[PDB]
């Protein structure tokens, strides 16, 4: 009876989705975890929540890695994967039910991620990558909605004239940024006594800026610049930005493994500009008061960057709230009356997976489930994707008009990684445990 | 077979909400039929609320108020 | 108890118990059931009714699934077990909505709304058959198939000539008033299906009171009483008192001017057959012979009645008030034997079109016989349905599959709660003839969707499935077409299953 | 074997059964062979070699 | 559905294991005993007699029983190889259900299957138009071997000469009306005697005469009345009177005046079968005179036999009548001898009117699976299955004949498949060596139209069980 | 005696049903975790990586492990194939023994029917004796089948056109040393897999139908046997004859085709003539195999005759083991 496997990893990895569906959107519900040294938090961050559920079944450790994905791929909308992924198993569990075979699933899926991206694709806005206006337009917007709102006006262009390292220090505040050609370190030039060199040559471990007690005051006499305590991360852009290269031995040092710069002083950070090596690379330089602001901070452009690669990849637009979601539920259903087999079911079913997305916002929005996703439906099959979910009032408002956009890209990629993951589970038989 | 007091109110204030909830749904002309059988089987669908309660027969005496 | 979602998650469970069960047997491979009578007789059928009927299930909520075939039987009686498959199906796709949060209220109604929409496509896809024309070319092909789907295949096509011709000589095609209490179907065992009789009249299992009586009556001359023509007695014991010889002799002058005076009085009030409730003795027999007169014995209680609507005759009690009036009506009086068997029915026969027909089924089984009692009963309801509306729709699949496509494209304009109910009551219909399919042992699902492409891709028209293990679908070509009357009625009927189940959501009893 | 349906232990039964009473009176045989005791419900007591009582 | 599958096949599968031990001329017996009565205390090996007094609760079952006693009432043999054939073919079709397999799909494949096996018992049936010498050779081996594994195995040489002489003396006609079957003490098995014109099991008055001419036969205030109604019985004018009740002295000795034979308390079958043989009728009602058909006999005869007096006819229209008397030592064995004989009786009178016949011992069950499995050549996907379980089941019959007689069935019935697949349609197992040999040489061969009926019944009886899925029990009253 | 007997068989049938899913085209995947070690959670559909990593203790299954594992090394392709042939092998052998058949008995009936299913593969394969285009345009089919089942189905045509012409540059024996990073393991694997099938091609022109055409085909020999053969070896020949009959009914399970239909017209097909029709794994019906051009090498169906056979011999006739102290 292979049933017993495909039974239990659709229900293990419903009971994933069926939790953090209720943190899905700005106004979605918090959590209450309990770790095991004793303390508890406060988050509805999703890629914190399953970080710490510590799943054991193979069908729930499955789901981490899928919103792990999405974080590299698009970097938003991280819990609408998984609560698409939650709820095609379970109208899975109604087509097992009728006898279906799950491999004759899994293809009938491939017709309906093959459709799912040409109904995006008619609905979504062309836009033009080199205007700025419409970068800064389409981060803004969706920036809003993070944690540092207020100065998301702000961070957003400095991600737009970079496209890339962010510099963070405490003192200061957010509003004033500088983009820096060079790079610039978070370390200081102690305990040289220059602090200001021009004309200077750098060689990672002639040179006269050392990024690593007597050696502290012999480097000083010949008047060269000792730069030390410098973790592995910065190893990795200082060779890209301006040409250098290790050196772990004295005898190994020479001409070949030394760069150049126009000027290398400590303005405490250490301003490097005037690369002069073939390359790509730009810092930007972030102040803030408290830790915690500039943490965020960092957040708020690591973000952003997202935004700028999703339009870079996809030119387009689309409507928010859920909006191209109910033109996707709509469309495939007619597509399913024209195919035969156990496609047309399957299609279906597939669509009604995604009615759930803006019912669980409805939900989270304080409307109802069903009235929300019940009349979109006919708004959209008249109209278009304009009308949708507004959640900061709270109602069906004019998405376009509210000023919230997504980019193409999010979406498609939630829905490739979700579908490709289910019938990676439809591809399991059964499993066994080995040493 | 005696109690008065606080917690005796309660028993008739919650005994009351009972024969509420069971013609709760029945009010208005769209609401809900309800089934009640006798000893002979005879099923009757009815969204009235006298026909409900005549052949309910509550034994509690708050209900029969 | 149960109040809230819990309410109805246990009432459509119990209704889907009796839908699991009887969606196995509908279509002509549907797979039978077994009887377990309450006095341990054993029988295996396939109707969906007689499966309904022995059903003794004592949940409440089941037996209101009953009450719906008092009714169905009347109008549809072929499609009794696919009224039950859409009623538990609509519920299965209804406890998919109220896990969303839905009123049960939404659902019935919005099954009403859907429910329209598919009454409105079957009488665009209807097909006339007599418009304009009355013809019995057609009316009796199309009975050959309705007795296609039981074990009377092998005679069917004797029987739907005789079923079409009874309907038609006591009920009229243009009054379109049929009526089944002037059809009776009698039935005895011996000989085979193909044996079976039309008898213009009615048919009793009674005998004459001698068998040197005249054989056949020519005459419309039928005297109906409760005492015959003998020596008065009462219903249990005459019990002549005899002392001697004395009594006995003057006792029997006494009855000899009682069996001059009644056997003459047949004569004289113009009477041939005599249909009379008790029996004769041999003495009122020997006086018969001389006067030519033949007589029933031993007529049975409701038996009485039954001749006096065919006949027009009227029941007298006792022979002072008999008259010309009072007598029955004829055209021919006989006594058919069959073999060696001593049933002697007594044959009545108009010989002209009355308001009043009996067939008579021949068999060398009963249950066989019992069997063709509700397949042409079944017949009665296609040729009524047919008169009421000549228009007719494929039947076997085609309808659903193509109202199904005709619910779902209105579903998408209404803005309202019901759209969802017009979404599930169109995956709903789609299981009727997926029941057809899995009981052929075929693919249920990819014989299903391979029929949409076809009444969409191919050509607008609806085309059936292949149940009958035929070449291929287009059900048309093979003859296989259900009434426009019992369509419409089993969506009908089916969404008044739903109302009155969806409206109860708690049970109360002592 | 594997032998699911066991119609043979069904013959031992018959074996068994048939057995216990040829040893019960194998001790009576000959004219030199031992009695038996018959004791009745009621408490009527005999005892006696003939083969056919016993 | 789940569950109710399974009950109606077990349940099914208990009867048929239950009396396949009783297969084949080597068959086990089996102890029969009602609860709470030691005189119902019997053993025996007849199938049908097995499943008849034996009860059964499961409804799915009953009607496995219900149709082999249509085979015992009409046939009267191959009892048993109804209910065993309908079994296995019930036990591989539960496999099958699990191989993912509907039962409405198995139903397709058996009507296409036995077809394929009618047409192998047909291309087998070797008729007989000629050779009447022959033909009386053949009806031996049908009468032996309807008596195989009965009371009567030991004397078969006896009785199958006594069967097939009384189909030879009637030559027409298959009523086993004018065939008399005399019951009576003393004699052991080959003590039976035979007699060609219909000799009667009674007697009859205390001075009645042994021989007259010219006889007609009329089958049908004390000293005042019985003479009433011995006028009307001179009227007709008669020489032979037979009545269904005892006749009294007083008016049997009337008859003495006039010379008609008096004939007293006549069976139901001593009206009926005289009706046809001695030219007479039934004629329950004697009150009318000169109407009724009166028959004819020439002599009639007396011999004592089994130390009572038995009338014995002769010169009676259409003579070709006879009686078999069968001899025992008490009751129980003339029950046994004549089930054996009238089942025996009706076979042989199906081969009178159809005397084609086929080879038997398991050579013409085995060639029904080659020619169904020959039939898998053109067939659908799904029915190439269910064709191939109704062949296995064929092949197992002859495999439990073989464990039955103690013989390896795994290889006498496997070594058969290769003998008839290459030509040679006449092997066979010899049961009384216990080896293959040829049944045309052997000389044993059984009825077709038995072989066919079976075949009939049997995929008729497990196409009602296949169409149940769900069981239905309403309550007890 | 008994509790030893079932040890074997249903020791061995689990190694069976293990991958009895990874068979065909559209096999299944697999998850497998080992102890201790979390991070090694994966997920494949190969059978030869899946057994070779799963620890065994029964020692009757160990001889299993082996046995297939010369099909990795030699044949590198079809090791699924055969403990799949073993396990039903056993399977129906253990109701043979049920029947009081002796397992020595049915050894014997399987050499006899092992001679009649090879007589059935050289009747059906085709050799190449000149028409080299027909042979290049062959050897696609043969490496067009290797890389069945694999993530290699995006340029699946492709690698065909990359390992047979590697070999026709080589000229000479067998021996293949001469000629993210998931995707570089799974690539570079299979390519061995498909060099080391097409090295016996070029040797041994010889190729037989294949998409279930070949299975069946040796099927209808042997059930042709067992009307040549003494009788209990007859039944033998039948269990023999029904494992082949089940190798393509499980590729259509798990292909969700409906198994019942597609697998069993082929043996109506091949009784009577018509030694050409083969299950499409792509539109899921019947067809001439030699027109649509689907094909596999004869020496590895051979192989996996012989090797699946002789692997069953051994565990078929031993019912006694005996373990001894560990150490």
């Amino acid at each position: 009876k292979p049933a017993q496997i495909r039974f239990s990893n659709i229900s293990a990895a419903k009971a994933v989705a069926d939790a953090i569906r209720t943190s899905l959107g700005p106004k979605g519900m918090d959590k209450m975890i309990q770790d095991g040294k004793g303390d508890v938090t406060i988050t509805n961050d999703g890629a914190t929540i399953l970080k710490q559920m510590q799943v054991l079944h193979p069908a729930a450790r499955m789901l981490v890695e899928l919103s792990k994905a999405q974080d590299i791929e698009a970097g938003d909308g991280t819990t609408s994967v998984v609560i698409i992924a939650g709820s095609l198993l379970d109208s899975c569990t109604k087509l097992l039910q009728k006898g279906i075979h799950p491999t004759i699933i899994s293809e009938s899926f491939q017709k309906a991620l093959e459709k799912g991206i040409e109904i995006l694709t008619d609905m979504s806005r062309p836009v033009e990558l080199s205007d700025r206006e419409t970068l800064l337009n389409s981060a803004t917007t969706s920036l809003n909605s993070k944690v540092v709102s207020q100065y998301s006006s702000l961070l957003s262009p400095m991600s737009v004239n970079a496209v890339i390292k962010i510099v963070k220090k405490l003192g200061g505040t957010i509003d004033d940024c500088e983009l820096v050609e060079g790079l610039v370190l978070t370390q200081k030039v102690s305990n040289s006594g220059i602090t200001r060199v021009e004309k200077a040559k750098i060689g990672l471990i002639g040179c006269n800026v050392l990024l690593i007690d007597l050696a502290l005051h012999f480097l000083n006499k010949m008047k060269i610049m000792v730069i030390k305590d410098i973790e592995r991360e910065d190893i990795e852009f200082i060779c890209k930005t301006i040409g250098t290269k290790p050196v772990a031995h004295i005898d190994q040092f020479t001409a070949d493994m030394l760069g150049s710069a126009e000027l290398a002083e400590e303005v405490k950070l250490l301003k490097i500009t005037g690369c002069a090596s073939p390359g790509k690379t730009v810092t930007i330089v972030v102040r803030g008061s408290n830790k915690l602001v500039i943490e965020e901070a960092e957040r708020s452009i690591h973000d952003a960057l997202c935004v700028i690669r999703c339009l870079v990849k996809k030119r387009a637009l689309i409507a928010g709230g859920g909006a191209p979601e109910i033109e996707l539920a709509l469309r495939l259903t007619e597509y399913s009356r024209t195919l035969s087999g156990m496609e047309s079911y399957c299609v279906r079913a597939f669509a009604d997976a995604m009615e759930v997305i803006p019912s669980t916002l409805a939900e989270n929005a304080g409307l109802n489930p069903i009235s929300t996703v019940t009349e979109l439906r006919n708004r959209h099959a008249q109209g278009e994707k304009t009308a949708g979910i507004n959640v900061r009032k709270g109602g069906i408002s004019n998405i376009l008009e509210e000023l919230v956009v997504q980019p193409l890209l999010v979406s498609v990629s939630a829905l490739t990684l979700a579908t490709e993951t289910v019938r990676s589970i439809l591809k399991i038989d059964d499993v066994v445990n080995t040493r | 077979d005696s109690s008065q007091g606080i917690p005796q109110l309660v028993s008739n204030i919650s005994a009351c909400q009972v024969i509420a909830e069971a013609v709760r749904t029945t009010l208005g002309p769209r609401g809900m039929d309800k089934l009640i059988v006798d000893g002979r089987g005879k099923a009757t669908i009815s969204n009235d609320g006298a026909t409900i309660l005549k052949l309910l027969d509550v034994v509690h005496p708050a209900a029969k108020t | 108890r149960l109040m809230g979602l819990e309410a109805l998650k246990s009432h459509i469970m119990a209704a889907k118990a009796v839908a699991n069960t009887m969606r196995t047997s509908l279509g002509p491979n549907g797979l039978d059931k077994m009887m377990v009578d309450k006095d341990g007789d054993v029988t295996v059928t396939n109707d969906g009714a007689t499966i309904l009927s022995m059903m003794d299930v004592d949940h409440q909520i089941a037996k209101l699934m009953v009450e719906l075939s008092k009714s169905q039987d009347d109008e549809i009686g072929d499609g009794t077990t696919g009224v039950v498959v859409l009623a538990g199906a609509l519920l299965e796709e209804a406890e998919q909505l109220l896990d969303r949060g839905i009123h049960p209220i939404r659902i019935a109604d919005g099954y009403e709304q859907a429910a329209r929409v598919a009454i409105e496509h079957l009488d665009k896809i209807s097909d006339s058959v007599l418009v304009d024309i009355k013809d019995t070319e057609p009316l009796i092909q199309t009975a050959k198939t309705t007795l296609g789907s039981k074990v009377v295949n092998s005679c069917h096509r004797q029987m739907a000539e005789i079923a079409v011709n009874a309907v038609l000589t006591v009920a009229d095609m243009e009054r379109r008033d049929v009526d089944f209490e002037l059809i009776k179907v009698e039935g005895k065992v011996g000989g085979r299906l193909e044996d079976t009789k039309l008898i213009k009249g009615v048919i009793v299992d009674k005998d004459f009171s001698h068998p040197q009586m005249p054989k056949k009556v020519e005459d419309a001359k039928i005297a109906i009483l409760t005492c015959p023509f003998e020596p008065p007695k009462p219903k249990t014991k005459h019990k002549l008192d005899v002392t001697s010889v004395e009594d006995y002799k003057a006792l029997q002058k006494y009855e000899k001017e009682k069996f001059e005076e009644m056997i003459q009085q047949i004569k004289e009030t113009g009477a041939n057959l005599a249909i009379c409730q008790w029996g004769f003795d041999d003495e009122a027999n020997h006086l018969l012979l001389q006067n030519n007169l033949p007589a029933v014995r031993w007529v049975g209680g409701p038996e009485i009645e039954l001749i006096a609507i065919a006949t027009g005759g009227r029941i007298v009690p006792r022979f002072s008030e008999l008259t010309a009036e009072k007598l029955g009506f004829a055209g021919l009086v006989q006594e058919i034997s069959f073999g060696t068997t001593k049933d002697k029915m007594l044959v009545i026969e108009q010989c002209k079109n009355s308001r009043a027909v009996t067939i008579f089924i021949r068999g060398g089984n009963k249950m066989i016989i019992e069997e063709a009692k509700r397949s042409l009963h079944d017949a009665l309801c296609v040729i009524r349905n047919l008169i009421r509306d000549n228009r007719v729709v494929y039947g076997g699949g085609a309808a659903e599959i193509s109202c199904a496509l005709a619910v779902s494209q209105e579903a998408d304009k209404c803005p309202t709660l019901e759209q969802y109910a017009m979404r599930a009551f169109a995956d709903a219909l789609e299981v009727i003839p997926m029941a057809l399919s899995e009981n052929s042992g075929m693919n249920p699902i990819q014989t299903m969707t391979e029929v949409r492409a076809r009444q969409v891709k191919e050509m607008n028209p609806a085309l059936g499935i292949d149940c009958l293990h035929k070449g291929t679908n287009d059900m048309k070509q093979q003859h296989v077409i259900e009434t426009l009357i019992g369509k419409k009625q089993q969506i009908s009927l089916a969404t008044q299953m739903v109302r009155m189940i969806l409206k109860i959501d708690d049970i109360r009893k002592p | 074997y594997q032998d699911r349906d066991k119609p043979a232990q069904i013959r031992f039964s018959n074996i068994s059964a048939a057995k216990a009473v040829a040893d019960a009176i194998r001790t009576s045989l000959g004219p030199k062979g031992m009695d038996k005791m018959i004791q009745d419900g009621k408490g009527d007591v005999t005892i006696t070699n003939d083969g056919a009582t016993i | 559905a789940e569950t109710a599958r399974l009950t109606s096949f077990i349940g099914a599968i208990a009867i048929g294991d239950l009396v396949k031990s009783t297969l084949g001329p080597k068959g086990m017996d089996k102890i029969l005993l009602s609860s709470g009565r030691d005189a119902s205390l019997m053993v025996t090996n007849d199938g049908a007699t097995i499943l008849k007094n034996i009860g059964v609760d499961n409804p799915a079952a009953k009607v496995l029983v219900d149709m082999s006693r249509v085979q015992d009432d009409e046939v009267g043999d191959g009892t048993t190889s109804v209910t065993v054939l309908a079994a296995e073919l019930l036990r591989e079709a539960e496999s099958l259900i699990a191989k993912k397999i509907h039962p409405q799909t198995i139903i397709a494949g058996w009507r296409e299957a036995t077809k394929a096996a009618r047409e192998a018992l047909l291309s087998s049936a070797v008729d007989h138009g000629s050779d009447e010498v022959k033909f009386r050779q053949d009806l031996m081996n049908i009468a032996g071997t309807t008596l195989s594994s009965k009371l009567l195995t030991h004397h078969k040489d006896h009785f199958t000469k006594l069967a097939v002489e009384a189909v030879l003396r009637l030559k027409g006609s298959g009523n086993l009306e004018a065939i008399h079957i005399i019951k009576k003490l003393g004699g052991s098995l080959a003590d039976s005697y035979l007699d060609e014109g219909f000799l009667l099991d009674k007697k009859i008055g205390v001075n009645q005469p042994k021989r007259i001419e010219n006889a007609k036969i009329l089958i049908a205030a004390e000293k005042e009345k019985m003479k009433e109604k011995v006028e009307r019985i001179l009227k007709h004018g008669i020489n032979c009177f037979i009545n269904r009740q005892l006749i009294y002295n007083y008016p049997e000795q009337l008859f003495g005046a006039a010379g008609v034979m008096a004939i007293e308390h006549a069976d139901f079958a001593g009206v009926e079968r005289l009706a046809l043989v001695t030219g007479g009728e039934i004629a329950s009602t004697f009150d009318h005179p000169e109407l009724v058909k009166l028959g004819s006999c020439k002599l009639i005869e007396e011999v004592m036999i089994g130390e009572d007096k038995l009338i014995h006819f002769s010169g009676v229209a259409l003579g070709e009548a006879c009686t078999i008397v069968l001899r025992g030592a008490t009751q129980q064995i003339l029950d046994e001898a004549e089930r054996s004989l009238h089942d025996a009786l009706c076979v042989l009178a199906q081969t009178v009117k159809d005397s084609r016949t086929v080879y038997g011992g398991g050579c013409s069950e085995m060639l029904m699976a080659h020619a169904v499995t020959q039939l898998a050549n053109r067939t659908p996907g799904k029915e190439a299955v269910a064709m191939e379980s109704y062949a296995k089941a064929l092949r197992m019959l002859p495999t439990i004949i073989a464990d039955n007689a103690g013989y390896d069935s795994a290889d006498l019935v496997a070594q058969l498949r290769a003998a008839h697949s290459e030509g040679n349609t006449t092997a066979g197992l010899d049961m009384r060596e216990g080896t293959i040999g040829d049944m045309a040489i052997l000389g044993i061969t059984e009825s077709f139209q038995v072989k066919r009926q079976v075949l009939l019944s049997a995929a008729e009886a497990a196409e009602v069980i296949l169409r149940v899925d769900n069981i239905i029990k309403a309550a007890p009253r």
